[PDB]
Order: C-alpha cells, then structure tokens, then sequence
C-alpha cells in the first residue's frame, strides 16, 4: 500500500 | 464481515483487482448498515430481561435448594428436565407476581410427592419464608426469622408488633403461644 | 480508480498501523498466554466455577511472581 501510495505520489 | 477482511488480505497479498477492492469495500459498508439498522431492538430486551431478573432468580434460588435436598438423600434428587416440565406446565394451566405465585404452587404441588412429612414442612415452610422476603418489609422478615427461632429453641424472644399489622402474624403467634407447635 | 481505493482505505490503514503496534504486547504475552491456555486444557475439565475463579486468580499471581 505504501508503494502504490508513493507511486501515486510520484505520478 | 471477518471471512471478508480475511480474503481482502489475501487477495492484496496475492499480488480488475481495484474493481475487486471497491466491492468488498462496499460490501463490507453494506454489512455495518445492516448492523446498524439491526441494533435497533436492543432496549425492549434489556426491559424484558430486568423485568423477568426477580424470576429467573428465583428459579435458581429454588434448583439450588432442590440440589441441598438432593445432597442430602440419595431418593431426593432432582434434574433440569423435571424442573423444566413443571415451569412448561405453570404456563400450559401485576403480571409477573402473578406468574412467580404459580411457579411457587406447582413447584410446591410438583415436589412435594417426592418427601416425605419432616421434608414436606421444610419445603413449605422455606417457600413460605421466601415470598415473604420477596413481597414483604423489612419488619415482616424480621418477625418470621425471630418466630422461627423461638421455634428452634435458639432465639428466644417476642416478635415485632405494628399496630396496622396483618392478621397471619397475629394467628401463627397465637398458635404458637397456646403450644400448638404441629398446627 | 486507484486514488479512490487509497482514499477509501484509511480505517484499514489505522487497523494495521494499531496491529502492527500491538504486535510487540502480543509476543511478549504470548508465552504467558499459551501457558495459560495449556492450563484450562489439561487442568480445568472436572472443576466447578468458584474452583476454577480460584485456581485461575492463584495461577495469575503465580505467573506474575515469576514475572
């Protein structure tokens, strides 16, 4: 959850 | 709701799945509404269970004797089934007063066949003091425990005398002054 | 349809940040815990309820004796 949080984030 | 968060756990650690996750979500959403439009009787069962609380434990009170009585002889036993057949019974044949003196005559009528005399005094006696710690004051109370012990020969003394008294006291007082002890 | 799903979990995210959290009082209770469980399952079959109360707050005392 957190990697696809700072892959949002990042996006 | 627990097999739910279980298999979203799983299935979030397995890795359409987005559209997987909202559906459980949403089921779950439903689950919680569907408790809370469900948690909307509670109150008319805490009133019926404090309202039938003086009952249930004055059932208990009464097995739990049944069981001294049981202890003490080996024919005087008893078990739920019986106990159970006599309450079903006091309903087959102010309200919960009203139950509660049915209960005591048909456990009474129910029981007393299975003593013998000393055991048949006993029990009608220990009924009789019960109801009257139920419904009775204090000074009633008081009264039958003094009456009863200068009726054992261990608390010897005059009972407590009101002048708006019932006639029962009046009447077990003067049979038990004249030395009628049996009646 | 991903940004909906990390906004709609944020009480799953708590749940498991509180679990996780929980987590160091749940293994160093769990030796204590399994005792104790091992005790109502080979000690308790054949005793009454005041018996069992007894023997349970002994059992509780002893076990934070040894600490």
């Amino acid at each position: 959850l957190n990697e696809s949080v700072l892959k949002v984030n990042e996006l | 709701l627990k097999n739910l968060e279980k298999r979203l756990l799983e299935e979030l650690n397995n890795s359409e799945l987005m559209v997987t996750l909202n559906n459980l979500k949403k089921e779950a959403m439903n689950i919680e509404k569907k408790l809370s439009e469900s948690e909307e009787f509670f109150p008319q069962f805490d009133n019926l269970v404090e309202e039938y609380s003086i009952i249930g434990k004055h059932s208990v009170k009464i097995f739990s004797m049944l069981e001294k009585f049981g202890q003490f002889h080996w024919f005087y036993g008893i078990s739920i089934g019986q106990f159970l057949s006599c309450f079903k019974r006091v309903f087959i044949k102010t309200r919960v007063d009203e139950i509660l003196w049915l209960l005591y005559q048909e456990v009474y009528c129910q029981f007393s066949t299975a003593l013998d005399k000393k055991f048949k005094m006993i029990m009608a006696m220990t009924m009789f003091c019960l109801y009257k710690f139920d419904i009775e004051s204090e000074q009633y109370k008081e009264a039958v425990l003094t009456m009863i012990g200068v009726l054992s020969e261990s608390s010897d003394g005059v009972p407590k005398l009101t002048v708006d008294t019932n006639d029962d006291l009046r009447y077990l007082w003067d049979y038990v002054t004249t030395k009628s002890y049996i009646s | 349809r991903s940004i909906s799903l990390v906004k709609s979990l944020t009480f799953e995210k708590e749940r498991w940040l509180n679990t996780t959290k929980q987590f160091s009082k749940t293994s160093q209770e769990l030796i204590g815990n399994c005792i104790i469980s091992s005790i109502y399952e080979t000690y308790f079959g054949h005793l009454n309820e005041r018996e069992r109360g007894d023997m349970l707050v002994i059992l509780k005392r002893l076990l934070g004796k040894f600490a």
